[PDB]
């Protein structure tokens, strides 16, 4: 190591790697007595490390605890410089830089005065959210770091209130008793609706009755005893701090549909108040016009040139830019082609014109253009491909329509994205240079021309029928509307307000490329009646990209949407900030605001802003978002630091695992692996830190006799953690998962999350069918967790326990449920392989062998590879991929070998058309939910067209009865004529 | 003259099969399809018009057709020529396009032996594109490493050179008392420092430029992936389009 002494003296001194930097800054002024200008030195206390890291953003080491190894140094050398900045400021920058994974330097340098607003006007909700954290403290903020996990409806589901014992559930409370960790058990008998302060009161109850009080007496020890305890989940950091009905937290309800009984610790709550500490949170240092209406002219767009254009001249004839103004993916005019010109001199210099008056131009318009190559091979079989593509919005974040000159550096067309323009994609221009740069001049009228004011501005510019609006009502999101329809819809516009949820069709009907029409949708929009959540999410889709509409529904979620469901639908409403068009927006400031008042909202919305930050055309929006974020996370920025370490120790490793030791075999893979693992700096950041998959998991000491690769497809690494909670023994002592780097699992998560979200209906529909959506989180680059389900075997790994018979699965389960146990196995293990067989056709996922399809001693079956779903088998008939051989029939059938004679199979089917008949009545939802995840990138939906393939599954377009058949008919001619009655 | 003889109906294709047939099509082309809803009766007419691929309903009522509540027409050929040669205002002056150029399906003008031909060229001509798009990702995110480490050269050289600046400032008052002084030791020892500063910053710089030249290199590659790609995508498209046309061929 080379240091830089401020009096220009340059010294080497022999460091060593787990040297602290006080350590070393007293060792180099030691060492510094031996050189001439030793004598014109201060006391080392004056002076602080500096240096450049790998980032390559100059780093000043206020905290002088970290490590040498730790510091992330790009060369060996330091600089001492004396202190200048604000000391705890310059720490929460590094540490808010570690967390997001870039250095929040940056941000202070793009000159663009959208962002430099943003994150200044952000600020507001960050302080309105940490305002609101302590309205009531100290239990506000526990409110925050715990928040209840509760159901959204306290209303049972009548199957499962027929679980409990005449609407009473058995409960076992535990109590420490002594400091050597002394267990007292309480079992207790309540009603299902008893809040928490009535559980805590019948456990003191029992706790005290031996000392036989007087009525008083006890009134007063039970009356003291409530404000002085509280209730955790034994085995997890879930605690009961807010006055639901017992059954209504998650924990609970899960107890009574498993047929479990809940543990709960009567925790005293000044524990609680104590380990949790008061972390604040501080603002940063950095914190003539014509109406557009008035214009009576048409739009056009000057194409100057393009550079750094990559086709080979000697393949391709000629280029040309294709241009068009959109509205969402709305052409509002037909699209503008330039002058084919050669590729060696892309010149133009041509105004292209547009159809769309100015006046005309919706807010919410932006010019897609892409510059595209011709292989003109005898006239019709020319064929036309895009090189690079980039959308302007015609209006900046301050209202204004873009004029002058300016140049686009153009983004490489995605993968698999066949047609000339993406109105998709983001705005803006490519971050990335060596890029296309396309030059364009917009035309300039003397002055700023700014959207008027709509506030003021919007003064200016039958029973058959009722049936109709209703059955356009019921129609799903991705139906096709016809003209006649748009016209009657538009004819009626007023009458539609007596039926709410027909907003998403009537927003279709407007001619978004007239202002007389606009005009009237924006006046009606201001009177709308509120809609479901469920339905609002639609109208936050890239096809409603008016302000006004999604304001409307940012407000209709704000209203309506629990906690519990927007933790839900975090990944979705994530998702569409891409579609947003400024960086300040209401949806932002929902989620944000959403997120600082829930750690439980706020872990997922960190880590899948995270997730996305290796991606360019969103990283500085995710980051922005992240640095606001995680400026006022307040204390959860330590856990999320922790985590964040732990996972780039573990990228570093299976990185090293996959690059160099790839070509070695599995016994020496597992010797490096092993040898890296024990090592002191792989143990501290590995251990102790909250589970990135839930963080109600404490992940503490590795047990490393368990920590293995496995021989799956790249090699994943199985971890194995110990659960430091004293009553982890109640819930689980061992916390595995598998660390996967190399494959894509933003998919999975997404098949995971609509799985959940269909079980869930289904519960809710009074069908116990049980499906199995394990944890999945997606932390990078085609890096992610997968929960590990404990006492689970593969299909595959049980027929290894022999030629195996095909009564082998049945064999086992039988065995493994010996004795009265026995029914309650096959009857759950029917009812997830019919709710599997039903979400799997639904979804089309990829094909199911014996190697990704589990099977736990419980006789739970589920799924782990969902690689692939909406069928991306198009590149080379919708195929249902689980299909029910003779080893599933014979589980569900009870042993008996007949294929489809038996009374259980047909009790199965039945369970499998009810439970299909509840889907397609849902499909708006899950329509919903696919038409958002469509800017996220993944191949297997870019366009609306990749959608249609549930709509096909579902059979929306046929009759119910239709429905029916059409699902009957699929899996008989997949099953080989069992489904025919 | 019987519809399932016309150039334009085209039956029960899907909207997506419509809109691939449609896309960046001139407008006034239109094709004209079995309804969405299986059962037997109106069929759709999907013209694009401005951009966009405007679909109109065909009601049938009584064995006659048209777009609204007279429903004048005796067939669905009769209707279409008549608006063939009739502007749709005459219905609708929310648009006034005309029904111009049907999307005709008779442009088909050993087969299975062609089409397994046809399954293997496109399968490897795709290898080739995933493979470069892969190495072609590989390269531009190692550009990026590349270009940090630039970004982090040029900075190490800010620093190293600002030390130039204060030895510079603070070695006169050293340099000259010593020379006023004859303490040639010091003297030479200060020497000395610039000696190592310098060698120090030449080995930084010598680093700097070996990683310029190589990230000029692997950038002129990237470039020359980005060609290759860019020559192989049309024919990957033509390819899929032929190999989709004799597969629907071979399936009539």
């Amino acid at each position: 190591v080379e240091c830089l002494l401020p009096n220009g003296m340059i010294v080497t001194l022999e460091c060593l790697r787990e040297a602290t930097l006080i350590t070393i800054k007293h060792e180099l002024f030691k060492e510094a007595r031996k050189y001439p200008l030793h004598q014109l030195l201060q006391d080392e206390s004056s002076y602080i490390f500096v240096s450049v890291t790998q980032e390559a953003e100059r780093e000043e080491f206020f905290d002088e605890t970290r490590r040498l190894c730790d510091l992330r140094l790009f060369q060996p050398f330091l600089k001492v410089i004396e202190p200048v900045g604000n000391r705890e400021e310059k720490i929460l920058n590094r540490e808010i830089g570690f967390a997001i994974g870039m250095p929040v330097c940056e941000f202070d340098m793009v000159k663009d005065p959208e962002v430099q607003d943003f994150r200044r006007n952000i600020l507001n909700v960050c302080k309105e959210a940490v305002d609101l954290r302590d309205l009531n403290s100290p239990h506000s903020r526990a409110m925050y770091v715990y928040p209840p996990n509760v159901e959204s409806s306290p209303e049972l589901p009548k199957h499962i209130y027929n679980k409990l014992d005449k609407g009473q559930i058995i409960v076992v409370i535990w109590v420490i008793v002594s400091p050597n960790n002394d267990k007292q058990k309480y079992t207790l008998k309540i009603n299902h609706d008893c809040v928490p302060e009535q559980v805590i009161a019948e456990a003191i109850r029992k706790k005290t009755r031996s000392m036989l009080l007087s009525s008083e007496q006890l009134k007063l020890c039970v009356l003291e005893y409530q404000g002085k305890y509280i209730l955790k989940v034994c085995g997890c950091d879930e605690y009961f701090l807010e006055k639901y009905p017992l059954s209504q937290y998650k924990y609970i309800r899960s107890c009574i549909m498993l047929g479990r009984m809940p543990n709960l610790m009567l925790m005293a709550k000044e524990s609680l108040y104590s380990q949790l500490p008061m972390d604040c949170f501080t603002m940063p240092s950095y914190s003539s016009t014509k109406s557009l209406w008035v214009i009576n002219s048409a739009l056009r767009i000057k194409i100057l040139c393009a550079t750094y254009v990559n086709v080979n001249i000697r393949d391709i004839d000629k280029i040309y830019v294709r241009t068009g103004i959109y509205h969402g993916g709305e052409p509002l005019c037909d699209n503008v082609n330039t002058q084919r010109v050669p590729c060696s001199n892309p010149r133009w210099n041509e105004w292209l014109n547009y159809d769309i008056y100015i006046p005309d131009l919706p807010r919410a318009a932006r010019l897609c253009l892409s510059i595209c190559s011709v292989k003109g091979r005898k006239g019709a079989k020319e064929e036309h491909c895009p090189l690079a593509w980039g959308n302007i919005n015609l209006f900046d974040y301050t209202d204004t329509l873009v004029s002058g000159k300016m140049a686009l550096n153009l983004w490489p067309v995605p993968h698999g994205l066949e047609d000339l323009l993406n109105p998709i994609g983001v705005t803006g221009s490519n971050p990335n240079k060596e890029t296309p740069c396309l030059e364009l001049e917009f035309d300039w009228f003397s002055s700023v021309v700014k959207f008027p004011d709509m506030s003021v501005i919007e003064e200016h510019a039958r029973e058959n029928d009722k049936e109709q609006l209703k059955a356009i009502s019921t129609r799903d999101p991705l139906s096709e509307i016809t003209e006649q329809e748009k016209d009657f819809l538009w004819s009626h516009r007023h009458y539609c307000v007596t039926i709410p949820e027909i907003l998403p069709k009537l927003l279709l009907s407007v001619k978004w490329n007239s202002r007389d029409e606009v005009a009237q949708m924006y006046c009606l929009v201001k009177d709308w009646p509120p809609i479901k959540p469920e339905q609002a999410m639609e109208l936050l889709d890239c096809n409603y990209p008016d302000p006004m509409v999604r304001g409307f529904a940012v407000r209709c979620l704000e209203k309506y949407l629990t906690d519990d469901k927007l933790s839900q639908y975090l990944i979705q409403l994530v998702q569409v900030l891409k579609y947003e068009q400024y960086l300040d927006n209401l949806l932002v400031r929902f989620l944000l605001k959403k997120a600082l008042t829930n750690q439980r909202i706020g872990h997922f919305f960190f880590w899948h802003l995270k997730s996305e930050m290796h991606n360019k055309t969103v990283s500085q929006r995710f980051g922005l978002l992240l640095e606001s974020y995680c400026r006022a996370c307040g204390m959860y920025l330590k856990h999320l630091n922790r985590q964040v370490e732990a996972m780039e120790k573990l990228i570093n490793l299976t990185d090293i695992l996959k690059q160099e030791k790839k070509d070695e075999t599995q016994k020496v893979q597992m010797k490096f692996l092993v040898e890296q693992m024990r090592r002191p700096d792989f143990m501290d950041a590995l251990q102790g830190f909250l589970s990135p998959l839930n963080p109600a998991h404490q992940l503490g000491n590795l047990r490393l006799e368990e920590c293995r690769i496995m021989s799956s497809a790249k090699r994943p690494l199985w971890l194995n953690w110990e659960n430091p909670d004293i009553m982890s023994e109640l819930l689980f002592q061992n916390n595995e998962i598998i660390f996967k780097n190399g494959d894509d699992l933003r998919q999975d998560m997404l098949t995971l999350q609509i799985i959940r979200i269909m079980e869930n209906i289904w519960q809710n529909q009074g069908l116990d069918l049980r499906m199995l959506p394990y944890g999945c989180l997606s932390i990078g680059d085609c890096v992610g967790l997968i929960e590990v389900v404990r006492n689970s075997h593969t299909i595959m790994q049980i027929q290894c326990k022999g030629q195996f018979n095909s009564h082998t699965l049945h064999q086992w389960l039988k065995d493994k449920n010996k004795g009265e146990i026995y029914d309650a196995a096959i009857d759950l293990f029917t009812r997830s392989c019919a709710g599997y067989c039903v979400a799997t056709f639904i979804l089309g996922i990829g094909d199911r062998h014996n190697s990704n399809i589990m099977v736990k001693d419980d006789g739970q079956l589920f799924h782990i590879d969902f690689g692939h779903f909406l069928d991306h088998k198009k590149k080379k008939r919708e195929r249902v991929p689980f299909v029910l051989t003779q080893d599933f029939l014979i589980v569900i059938s009870k042993g008996a070998q007949e294929c489809t004679k038996t009374r259980e199979f047909e009790r199965f089917q039945e369970m499998c058309y009810k439970a299909y008949l509840a889907i397609r009545q849902h499909a708006n939802l899950f329509i919903n939910l696919f038409s958002m995840m469509l800017g996220s990138g993944m191949p297997e939906l870019q366009s609306f067209d990749d959608i249609a393939y549930i709509r096909k599954t579902l059979a929306l377009d046929k009759t119910e009865q239709e429905a029916l058949e059409y699902f009957m008919k699929q899996m008989n001619d997949a099953h080989h004529g069992g489904w025919t009655t | 003259m019987s519809l399932q003889d016309a150039e334009w109906y085209w039956g029960d294709i899907s909207r997506e099969e419509v809109n691939e047939k449609l896309r960046d099509t001139a407008d006034g082309t239109f094709l004209v399809r079995d309804a969405s809803t299986k059962m037997h009766g109106d069929y759709t007419l999907t013209l694009r018009k401005g951009g966009n691929n405007k679909l109109i309903k065909i009601f049938h009522r009584d064995g006659k057709y048209g777009f609204s509540d007279p429903l004048t027409f005796s067939s669905v050929v009769e209707l279409i020529n008549h608006y063939r040669n009739e502007s749709l205002a005459q219905y609708n002056p929310k648009l006034d396009v005309k029904l111009l150029y049907p999307v005709s399906k008779y442009q088909q003008d050993a087969v299975g032996k062609k089409l397994h031909e046809y399954n293997t060229q496109f399968q490897e001509k795709s290898r080739e594109y995933d493979r470069l798009y892969e190495e072609y990702t590989r390269t531009s995110q190692e550009i990026q490493m590349k270009r940090t480490a630039i970004e982090a050269f040029n900075e190490t050289i800010k620093i190293f050179e600002e030390q130039c600046q204060t030895q510079e400032r603070y070695s006169k008052e050293y340099i000259e008392k010593f020379k006023r002084e004859g303490n040639e030791k010091e003297i030479q020892r200060i020497m000395h420092n610039y000696d190592k500063l310098k060698s120090r910053i030449s080995e930084i710089i010598d680093s700097r430029r070996r990683l310029e030249e190589d990230l000029k290199k692997q950038a002129a590659e990237y470039r020359e992936i980005d060609k290759r790609m860019n020559s192989i995508k049309p024919d990957l498209i033509q390819l899929r389009k032929t190999r989709d046309q004799y597969l629907m061929w071979l399936t009539q």
